[PDB]
């Protein structure tokens, strides 16, 4: 629309964006599980 | 919402990746600074494992 | 109001989304700072669970 | 109109916006319920 | 006045909406800061409910 | 007039604006009643 | 003066409305600051009703 | 004239302006009566 | 002078009105500040009527 | 002339201006009489 | 000099009027401030008539 | 001349200016007489 | 010099008048400040006539 | 010439200027005589 | 994601390379400074191996 | 597309970028293993 | 030199006159300040004639 | 020459300039004689 | 990667050379300064070889 | 490509760049061996 | 040199005259300040002739 | 030449300049002789 | 490399010469200052040869 | 060198003359300040010839 | 190098001359400052020859 | 090429540059040998 | 010439420049001889 | 070339530059010999 992307372009970018964000949240979760095992804060 | 992909027809995907990357880097730096400013979570000055200096 | 959707014919949805995201992030950062600036709700310096340093 | 959006465009954006805001508000309610269980402030 | 709706023929509704939202947010932030600066109404540093730290 | 709005547009915007103001004021009133019950200031 | 309505033929009604709203808001904020800066009229620190903290 | 408003436009704006100002002054008067009952300053 | 009305053929009535209103507001604020900065005329801290706080 | 006003309109503005100034001065005089009764300064 | 009216053929009457009014206002404010900065002529803090506070 | 005013305009402005200055000076003189009666400075 | 009037063919009479008036006003203000800064010539703080405050 | 004034204009401005300066100097001389009578400085 | 290579059709490879190199250099400098600011990990000031000065 | 690169160009740049990033990550991993052997921090 | 009048064919008489007047005024002000900053030549604080204050 | 003045103009300006400077110097000399009589500095 | 030479088709070799030389110079200066700021590695203030001054 | 360099030019520059960087790294390695012999830091 | 007059074909006589006059004035002011800053050559504070204050 | 002056103009300006500088130097020499008689510094 | 001469087809020889000369001068000044800031290598304040002052 | 006059074909004689005059004046002023800052060569405060103040 | 004269085909001889003169003057001033800042090489304060003040 | 120099120009400039750098380095080496003889730092 | 001077102009400027510099140097030398006779610094 | 000078111009400037630099270095050497005879620093 106002970004110049087509609908298919937006839906494939959304898929890749969410996949990458999910992978990033998985490493952050392992990292936080490791940090909780190392030194819990609550 | 199934049509959440339509947000990229509104906000530019490249400007959001740059903002997201920059913001996440700044947030990580800030969290590590906050932890290092504490005594309980400064992993460098905590004494563990046992010091040499 | 059933016609609350008409607000997007006045204020730009993209600018509103950017402002909302930025304001929410700043508000969360400020609230976390305010909680950390206190003694009762500084979860990092509380001594809970029991300290190692 | 003034934003250049169509009425249908505004309606669909409003629907998605309200859904996303409701999801965000629901996550913040659990975050706050968990915080109240952890350490009530009032 | 029954013709109070005519004010939107004079002041831009979108600019008024932006100004009203920004002012209300700033006002709420200011009131919460004023209350937190006091001892009687800082609900965070009040002691209620009973402290852990 | 000088804002580019029609009289009907101004009327309907005023109606929605006042309805939203009433909803916000009611939420604020409930919050202030809760604050007075929690800790009266006068 | 019965012809006091003619003042809107010189000073812009929209500009006057904006200035009046801004000035009234600033005046109210200033009065509240002045009252809170005193001991007699600081309703937050006056100890009425009886304090909990 | 200088503002581009018509005489009828100026008259109607003046009427609505004075009505709104009177309502605001009445609310202010009630608030000040409540403040005087709460804590007289003179 | 009977022809004092001719001054409005020299100084613009709108600018004179704006300047007069702004100057009168500033002057009133200044006088109230001057009175509040004294002890004999600070009606808020004078102790009359008899204090509660 | 220099301001673009007609002679009739300067004489009209002047009448309304002097009436409004007189009303403001009368309100100010009442306020100052009240202030003198409350707390004379001389 | 009977021809002193010719000065308005050199200096603009509107500019002179504006400058004179502004200068006289500033001069009056300055004189009142100088008098208030003294003890003998500060009519607000002089103690006359006899104080209440 | 160099101000764009006519000689008659300059004379009439001078007359009104001097009348207003005399009135202001008389008010100032009365105020200073009152100030000398209140508290002489010399 | 009889031809001293020719100086107005060189320096602008209006600019000269403005500069002279401004300089004389500043000079009078400066002299009054200098006198008030002294003890012997501060007619306000002198004690004459005999004080009330 | 350089200021655009005529020689007659310069002559008459010089006359009025010197007359006004003489009047101002006379007023200043009276003020200084009064100041010397009030409190001599030398 | 197999199509992660398509990110270079969105963000400029040269700008990304420059930003990545600069950020990594600044990050390495910052980490080395943080380590040198601590007693336990300042390998220069530690005493190991045993000192000469 | 938006950067002006071809899809083949983007693919080959991505391959070289990931290879270089893997080499850099392997050197940093060796460096951190050496740092842990020298002086562990946890 | 008898041809000293030729200097006005080089330096503009109007600028020279303005500069001379300004410089002489500044010089007189500076000399009076220097004299007043001394004790022997401060004619206002010297105590002559005999003081009243 | 380079100032726009003619030779006669420069000569007459020089005459008036020197006459005025001589009068100023005479006034200054009288003032300094008075200041020396009042309080010599050397 | 055997195709690492292709990076010079993306980043300008002259700009990279200038930046690399400048960065290496700054890095060397910084390292020498850090070493001099210490006691163990200040080869000038070390005492070795034995002093004369 | 986007730098104006030919592929052969890029290859040649890369070869000379890597040769110069290897020479610099060898000099740096010799200097660090000398610094470790002089005063080891770990 | 007999042809020292040729220097005015190089440096502007008017600019040179202005610079010379300004520099000489500044130099004289500076020398008088230096003399007044000393004790032996401050002719205003030297006590000579014998003081009255 | 470069200043726009004629050779004769430069010669006459140089003559007047050196005459004025000589007069200034003579006045300065008289002032310095008076200063040395008043209070020698060496 | 035998084709190290080709670097001058990339970086301007004049700019490289200017930068090299300026950098070498700055580096030499910095080294001399660093030596003077120490006690062991300040050849001016070392005492060698034996002092006169 | 016999052809040292050719330097004026390179550097502007007027600019060189003005720079030389300004630099020499500044240098003389600096030397006089340096000498006056010393006790041994401040010819004004030396005590020679014998003082009067 | 016998072809060292070709450097003037690259760097402007006039700019080089100006820079060299300025740098040499600044260097000489700096060296004289450094010498005067020391005690052993301050020829003005060294007391040689024997002092008079 | 990019700097506008010819290949022969670049070669000859490189030769002169390396000769001058070698001479400067030799002078620097002599100075450092003299400094080491004067006062060794390691 | 980068300055616009001719060879003859450059030579004749150099002659006057050198002579004036020599005269200035001779005055500085006599001043320095006087300063050494007054208070030698070495 | 780059400076606009001819080869002959560059050679003659180089000759005069080195002659002047040698003269300056000789003066500097004499000054430093005098300084060493006055107060050796090493
Ligand atoms: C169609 O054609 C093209 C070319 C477009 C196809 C290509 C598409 C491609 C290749 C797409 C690629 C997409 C990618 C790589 C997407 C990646 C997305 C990622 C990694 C998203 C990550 C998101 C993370 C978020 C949103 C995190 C948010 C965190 C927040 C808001 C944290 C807040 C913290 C607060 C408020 C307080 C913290 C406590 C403090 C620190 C303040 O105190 C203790
Ligand atoms: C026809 O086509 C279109 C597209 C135009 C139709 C669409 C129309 C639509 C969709 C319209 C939507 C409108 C909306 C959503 C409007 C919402 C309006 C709201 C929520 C308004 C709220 C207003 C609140 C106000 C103005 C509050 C004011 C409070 C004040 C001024 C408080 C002042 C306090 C002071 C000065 C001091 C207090 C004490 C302190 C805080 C200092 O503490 C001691
Ligand atoms: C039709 O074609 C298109 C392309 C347009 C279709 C696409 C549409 C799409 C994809 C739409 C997507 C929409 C989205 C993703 C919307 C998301 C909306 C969200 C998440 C909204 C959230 C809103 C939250 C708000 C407004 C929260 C406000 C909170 C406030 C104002 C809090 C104030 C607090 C105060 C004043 C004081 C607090 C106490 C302090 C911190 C001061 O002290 C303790
Ligand atoms: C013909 O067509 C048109 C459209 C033009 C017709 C319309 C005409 C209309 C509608 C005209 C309307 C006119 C109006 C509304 C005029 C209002 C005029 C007013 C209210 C005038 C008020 C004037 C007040 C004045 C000038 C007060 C002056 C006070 C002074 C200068 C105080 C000075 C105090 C000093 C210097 C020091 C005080 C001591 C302190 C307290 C500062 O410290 C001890
Ligand atoms: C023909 O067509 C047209 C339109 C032109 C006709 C219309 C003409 C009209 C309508 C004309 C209107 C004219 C008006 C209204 C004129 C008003 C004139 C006024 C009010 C003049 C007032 C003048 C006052 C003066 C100049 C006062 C001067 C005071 C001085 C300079 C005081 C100085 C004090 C010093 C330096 C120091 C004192 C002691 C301190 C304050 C420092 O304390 C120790
Ligand atoms: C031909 O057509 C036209 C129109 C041009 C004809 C008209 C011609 C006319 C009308 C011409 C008028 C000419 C006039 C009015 C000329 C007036 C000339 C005057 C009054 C000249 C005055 C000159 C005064 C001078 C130059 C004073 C110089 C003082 C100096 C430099 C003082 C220096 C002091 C020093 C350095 C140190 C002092 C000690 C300190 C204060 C520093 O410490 C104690
Ligand atoms: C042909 O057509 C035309 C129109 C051009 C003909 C007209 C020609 C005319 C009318 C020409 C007029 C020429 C005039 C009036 C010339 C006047 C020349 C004068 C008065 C020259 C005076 C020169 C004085 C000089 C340059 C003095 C220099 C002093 C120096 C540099 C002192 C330095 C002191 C130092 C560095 C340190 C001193 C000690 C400390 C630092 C303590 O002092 C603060
Ligand atoms: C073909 O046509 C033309 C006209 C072009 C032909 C003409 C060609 C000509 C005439 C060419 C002439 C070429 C010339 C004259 C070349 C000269 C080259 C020179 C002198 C090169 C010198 C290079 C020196 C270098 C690169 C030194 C580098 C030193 C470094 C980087 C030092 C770093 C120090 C660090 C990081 C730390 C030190 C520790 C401190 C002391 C700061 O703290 C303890
Ligand atoms: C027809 O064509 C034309 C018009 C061109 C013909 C006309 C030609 C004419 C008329 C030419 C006139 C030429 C003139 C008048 C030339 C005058 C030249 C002069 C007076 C030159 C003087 C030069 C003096 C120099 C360069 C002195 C330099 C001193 C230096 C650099 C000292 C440095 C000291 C240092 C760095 C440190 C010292 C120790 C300190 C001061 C710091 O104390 C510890
Ligand atoms: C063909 O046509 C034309 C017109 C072109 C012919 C004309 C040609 C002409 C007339 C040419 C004239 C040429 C001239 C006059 C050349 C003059 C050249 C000179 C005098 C060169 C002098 C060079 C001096 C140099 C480069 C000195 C360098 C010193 C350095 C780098 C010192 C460094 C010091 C350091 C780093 C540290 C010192 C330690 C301190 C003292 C600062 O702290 C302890
Ligand atoms: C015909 O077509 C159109 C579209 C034009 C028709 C539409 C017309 C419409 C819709 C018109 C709407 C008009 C409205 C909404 C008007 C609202 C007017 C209001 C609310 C007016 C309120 C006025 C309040 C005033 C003027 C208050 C003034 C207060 C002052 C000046 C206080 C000053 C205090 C001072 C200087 C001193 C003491 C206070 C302190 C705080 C210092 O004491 C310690
Ligand atoms: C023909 O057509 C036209 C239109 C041109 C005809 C019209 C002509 C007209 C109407 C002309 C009108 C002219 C007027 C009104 C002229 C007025 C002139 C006046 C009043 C002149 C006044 C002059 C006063 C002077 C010059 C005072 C000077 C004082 C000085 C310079 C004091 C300096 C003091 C110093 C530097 C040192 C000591 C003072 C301190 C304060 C430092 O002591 C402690
Ligand atoms: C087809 O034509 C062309 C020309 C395009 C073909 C050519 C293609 C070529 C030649 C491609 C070449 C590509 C290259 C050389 C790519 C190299 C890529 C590399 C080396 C990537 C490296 C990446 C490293 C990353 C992303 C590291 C990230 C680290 C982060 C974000 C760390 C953050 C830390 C935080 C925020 C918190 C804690 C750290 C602190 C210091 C705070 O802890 C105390
Ligand atoms: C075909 O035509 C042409 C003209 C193109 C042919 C010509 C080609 C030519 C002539 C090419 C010439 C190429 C040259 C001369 C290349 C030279 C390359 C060099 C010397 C490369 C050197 C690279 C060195 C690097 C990248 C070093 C990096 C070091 C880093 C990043 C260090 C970081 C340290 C950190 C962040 C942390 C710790 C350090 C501190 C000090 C903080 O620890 C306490
Ligand atoms: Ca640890
Ligand atoms: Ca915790
Ligand atoms: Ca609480
Ligand atoms: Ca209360
Ligand atoms: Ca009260
Ligand atoms: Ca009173
Ligand atoms: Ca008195
Ligand atoms: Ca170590
Ligand atoms: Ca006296
Ligand atoms: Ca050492
Ligand atoms: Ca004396
Ligand atoms: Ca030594
Ligand atoms: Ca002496
Ligand atoms: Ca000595």
């Amino acid at each position: 629309s106002m970004t110049g992307l087509t609908e298919q372009e937006a839906q494939e970018f959304h898929g890749i964006f969410v996949q990458s964000m999910t992978a990033f949240f998985g490493i952050v979760v392992i990292a936080h599980i490791l940090a909780w095992l190392w030194r819990p804060w609550l | 919402s199934p049509d959440l992909w339509k947000i990229w027809l509104l906000i530019d995907p490249r400007r959001v990746l740059i903002a997201v990357f920059a913001f996440l880097t700044i947030l990580g730096l800030a969290i590590h600074m906050i932890l290092l400013s504490t005594t309980e979570f400064n992993w460098l000055e905590d004494g563990i494992p046992a010091a040499k200096v």
